[PDB]
RNA sequence: AGCGUUAAUCAUAAUGGUUUAAAGGAUCCGUAGAAUGAAUUAUAUAUAAUUUAGAGUUAAUAAAAUUAAUUAAAGAAUUAUAAUAGUAAAGAUGAAAUAAUAAUAAUAAUUAUAAGACUAAUAUAUGUGAAAAUAUUAAUUAAAUAUUAACUGACAUUGAGGGAUUAAAACUAGAGUAGCGAAACGGAUUCGAUACCCGUGUAGUUCUAGUAGUAAACUAUGAAUACAAUUAUUUAUAAUAUAUAUAUAAAUAAUAAAUGAAAAUGAAAGUAUUCCACCUGAAGAGUACGUUAGCAAUAAUGAAACUCAAAACAAUAGACG
RNA sequence: AAUAUGAAUUAAUGCGAAGUUGAAAUACAGUUACCGUAGGGGAACCUGCGGUGGGCUUAUAAAUAUCUUAAAUAUUCUUACA
């Protein structure tokens, strides 16, 4: 879901804010997708899965006796006294949701101000959902992948 | 027991330190013989050494004999002895 | 609103006040019959 | 200021500029009779004695119109064409009277700025 | 208080300044700063064991890591409340460290409070150095006290010539009172050698106790007396 | 043996070992190399010929920081 | 070869806000919502089958005796009447008088009857209630906390319209009426005194049945969810080997960060998401007209003309009291 | 039926002019001020009832404190000693 992702958003912004290293986050599929596409980009310094407790050392599989416990622990990034994660706005919000084409993507991209949003930055990370799929919005052009622009990372 | 916390203040102080000195000799010496004076009738000799060291004492002033850093140490110790949270 | 504010409308609420009591009779006349 | 809320009607309030002259209908100027032709005492701070006048425009409704310049020539009955300025310290005057046209004759022996009064070019 | 970006970006600060001509010359810690860089990654860092116990902070028992009936024979079919919430403050909170060893001292204590008017020095002398087999309790560098008997149980525990704690306790406990015992034999007759070889003591112990006493008498009944009088009158 | 329990800057979270007889407790791996990191640029500056100073406001340290 | 001016149009800040400046509905309940809202897999934002983390249901085990409504009790005093004995003042105020005060024998005192209305300590409104509210006692009926066990399987959030409750005053009936007390009258005060003080003291305050639906109905701060750095206090829960030092929550108080016009807010006035209400210069105005509702007072709804370049808040330094 | 214009007389309100009567508010504004409401008064206002702080969180003591080798030992010590 939409709400939990901005929630996510959220904690992140607040455990960057104060230097927290190492944060848990709502075990789903749409939100891991999202924490794998920010520690490939490389925002985040660890991804893995584990309890409310903590994050787990050995594969532990999850099912309906451990599910509601279940968790994603997620490693924050700093650097030269300065967090590299200082951002999560969403762009797709729960109540006014956003479909792009590939061309409106296209044009986001190349610095054009498309639907109210502004248009993505140096350093920056729109995330685009595609068939129940997260990717850069670089890479569903590439692909050519008419999707929901998920939200924006810096 | 119950504690009880201040909040943040601008000062520590009290505003008027007693330093409780002792009682005056002649005053003691006074009330002495006015005591003495209650009983016996009005001036009678068991009170005849009484009255000439009240007189010795009040000779060259009517009392004989003639300040506690408190506040100077609550001043001090305030912003140690707080229990105020980092800055 | 501050106090000094607010007492320009309590006057005008007195001055209202003071408007309804003197026409009650002619309210009164105007309301009864048509 | 929710998005539901913005839909069904709310926003920036657009300020669409307001009439300055209501009573001269939408358009330059227009023809007007002196009724009466009075001197206003101004407001505080500053004292003169204003000659304004009173003028019953041709649509119909009555207007209090400024006379600009030096000394004026307007009776009781004069025709006056009224324009859309405000004499700023007589309240309740928002027009002038356009001095070149009408009965009101041209402002005698202006050098500068004549165009803004009746002034013609002396022409030497 | 903010981390402070101005206390640790001084060569970056300073080779700007060079960079302009503000600065003509450079400071002479300019190179070594450059050399050896700060840290600036002013983070939280979660622990994840009790260094002193050696518990685990991390990790969550699950359902089917408990098969086998509760006290009260249930079985848990289910996550409780606690397991369901998000247990990360316990992470970054710095572990309270317990020792099994604080108890045995708590208890010598009470079972001997006289062995605290032993008086302790706690200045410590090169901890590094020391090196004693509590096969015995006598150590050179340490005195005889609780600490050492703790110790002894210590050892004793270890090596599971007494497997239960309560009787490796009571065995050093007994071979401290003996120790003691001749501690206390040594000193009297040491005095009393003393005594008999024509050495003179001047003030005795009970003799200062006593004098001790007799300023303070002398310091009450000055003042006992001012104030029977202000009590007269 | 650091400040107090109740005299916490969290700020310093990273530099502590564990609590212990009410009291934080640095950790002193931790606290060894940052020494020698210290130890290196007060001998870096001292060998480039810089002015060092010793500042030491509290009553028992003034002979030996002179 | 136009330049001025007037009349117009477009641009020129919502890349806004509502504790204190315009602006959170008195409060909750709940309908619509073309509002928003968990998990996994598979189909070609939906269907389908599975989940239990939200939201519920019922037990069990601990606690708690509070809030409603109703019925039945308690208490210090107050006024009034009467008796007793007793003597000249009493009562009041800044100081005085007027009065159902007193030489018809008072006031004070001691008794003895009656009447209403209030609830000292404990008390912190701590707590409890949706908010109005709510502390003498008891009973009845209703509702209420936490943790476990089991079950349901997103059944939820918010909520236009709507609905219900809503202090004090007011009103309509019928009781009641000690004390207090608008008005009125009288005495003071004062240059004056339609007041502040004193005296008589009617409505009212009290109960029963209603009407009405407003208050600085205020935390001047709508509800919900996820999240974020510390400390100290209590409160409850669990374990500990009942009294220890521990783990949880909950509240309260100081703060970090962050936000902020600042004052300051501090788990919200922070970071975010959802839904509703409301604001768009000051006067004129919550006025007029109109409509609806009310026994009525009134309540809601709610304009325009005319006139200004004002008007407002936080904080600063003075002067002043 | 709705809408528009007119109406003797009459009410509110604005702007100007600073006249008269008081002195209600701002400080403890000389009776704390304001909310709701009711009654009264030339006029500001006054009075009852509950509410609010945007007025008092402006908050700041009933006082006494202890014994071990005072030194040939501590106090000195400049990478020495071990
Ligand atoms: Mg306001
Ligand atoms: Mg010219
Ligand atoms: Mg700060
Ligand atoms: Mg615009
Ligand atoms: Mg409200
Ligand atoms: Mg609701
Ligand atoms: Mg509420
Ligand atoms: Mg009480
Ligand atoms: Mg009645
Ligand atoms: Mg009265
Ligand atoms: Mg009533
Ligand atoms: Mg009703
Ligand atoms: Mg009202
Ligand atoms: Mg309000
Ligand atoms: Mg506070
Ligand atoms: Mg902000
Ligand atoms: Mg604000
Ligand atoms: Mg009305
Ligand atoms: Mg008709
Ligand atoms: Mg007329
Ligand atoms: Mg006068
Ligand atoms: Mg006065
Ligand atoms: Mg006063
Ligand atoms: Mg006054
Ligand atoms: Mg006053
Ligand atoms: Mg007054
Ligand atoms: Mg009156
Ligand atoms: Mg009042
Ligand atoms: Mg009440
Ligand atoms: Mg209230
Ligand atoms: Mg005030
Ligand atoms: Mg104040």
């Amino acid at each position: 879901s939409l709400v939990k992702l901005a929630n996510t958003c959220a904690h992140l912004q607040n455990c960057s804010k104060v230097r927290v290293a190492l944060t848990s986050i709502p075990y789903t599929k749409l939100q891991l997708q999202f924490a794998y596409n920010l520690y490939q980009q490389g925002f985040l310094s660890s991804l893995q899965k584990g309890s409310t407790m903590g994050p787990d050392k050995d594969f532990v599989e999850v099912t309906p006796d451990n599910i509601s416990t279940r968790r994603l622990w997620v490693g924050l990034k700093y650097r030269d006294n300065k967090p590299v994660l200082s951002s999560c706005k969403l762009i797709s919000k729960p109540n006014s949701r956003i479909h792009l084409p590939m061309e409106d993507m296209k044009k986001l991209c190349s610095g054009v101000t498309i639907r109210n949003i502004k248009p993505l930055q140096p350093g920056e990370l729109i995330l685009v959902r595609a068939h129940n799929n997260i990717m850069d919005i670089n890479e569903a052009i590439s692909k050519k992948l008419d999707g929901e622009v998920l939200c924006r990372v810096k | 027991p119950p504690v009880y916390r201040l909040p943040p203040l601008p000062r520590l102080k009290v505003k008027k330190p007693i330093i409780r000195q002792e009682a005056n000799k002649c005053l003691v010496l006074m009330s002495n013989l006015l005591q003495c004076w209650s009983s016996y009738g009005h001036m009678s000799p068991k009170c005849a050494g009484l009255v000439t060291e009240l007189k010795s004492c009040t000779s060259e002033s009517a009392l004989g004999k003639r300040k506690s850093n408190i506040n100077y140490h609550a001043a001090r110790l305030y912003d140690r002895i707080n229990g105020k949270p980092h800055d | 609103d501050s106090v000094m504010r607010k007492r320009k409308k309590k006057m005008k609420k007195h001055k209202l006040r003071k408007r309804r009591k003197r026409e009650k009779a002619e309210r009164r006349k105007l309301s009864q019959g048509r | 200021a929710t998005l539901n809320q913005i839909k069904r009607g709310s926003g920036p309030p657009r300020r669409k500029k307001i009439s300055t002259a209501p009573q001269l209908d939408q358009c330059p100027q227009r023809k007007g009779v002196v009724l009466r032709v009075m001197v206003l005492k101004p407001k505080k701070p500053n004292s003169a004695q204003r000659k304004a006048c009173r003028v019953r425009l041709t649509n119909g409704n009555v207007v209090s119109a400024y006379i600009p310049g030096e000394g004026h020539d307007a009776q009781e009955h004069s025709i006056v064409y009224v324009r859309g300025g405000r004499c700023q310290d007589l309240p309740g005057v928002k027009y002038h009277v356009i001095r070149g046209a009408g009965d009101l004759s041209g402002v005698v022996n202006r050098i500068s700025s004549r165009s803004k009064y009746g002034a013609k070019k002396p022409s030497k | 208080m903010k981390i402070q970006t101005n206390a640790v970006n001084v060569l970056q600060r300073t080779s700007a300044y060079l960079k302009s001509g503000l600065l003509k010359e450079t400071p002479a810690w300019y190179n070594v700063v450059a050399s050896i860089p700060p840290s600036t990654k002013f983070t939280r860092e979660p622990r994840f064991k009790n260094p002193s116990n050696g518990h685990i902070i991390g990790k969550l028992v699950d359902v089917t890591e408990q098969p086998h009936a509760n006290n009260k024979g249930l079985y848990k079919t289910r996550p409780n409340s606690s397991d369901k919430r998000v247990g990360v403050k316990r992470l970054y909170r710095p572990p309270k460290l317990t020792y099994v060893e604080d108890r045995l001292r708590s208890l010598f204590y009470k079972q001997h409070p006289w062995e605290l008017s032993r008086p302790k020095i706690l200045v410590e002398n090169e901890i590094g150095d020391e090196n004693y087999d509590w096969s015995h309790m006598l150590q050179i560098g340490r005195p005889l006290d609780g600490e050492s008997v703790i110790q002894r149980t210590m050892y004793l525990i270890k090596t599971k010539q007494y497997g239960d704690m309560v009787e490796a306790y009571d065995h050093a406990r007994y071979e401290f009172y003996a120790l003691r015992m001749q501690e206390e034999t040594e000193q009297q007759v040491a005095l009393e050698e003393a005594e008999m070889f024509g050495s003179l003591f001047g003030v005795s112990a009970i003799e200062h106790g006593i004098q001790k006493e007799q300023e303070v008498l002398d310091v009450w009944e000055k003042k006992v007396v001012e104030e029977t009088e202000l009590m007269a009158a | 043996l650091g400040q107090s329990t109740s005299l916490w800057r969290s700020s310093t979270q990273s530099y502590i070992y564990g609590e212990y007889k009410g009291i934080h407790i640095i950790d002193l791996n931790q606290t060894l190399s940052y020494l020698k990191r210290a130890a290196k640029v007060v001998e870096g500056v001292s060998e480039s010929g810089g002015i060092i100073l010793f500042l030491g406001t509290r009553q028992g340290q003034k002979r030996g920081l002179e």
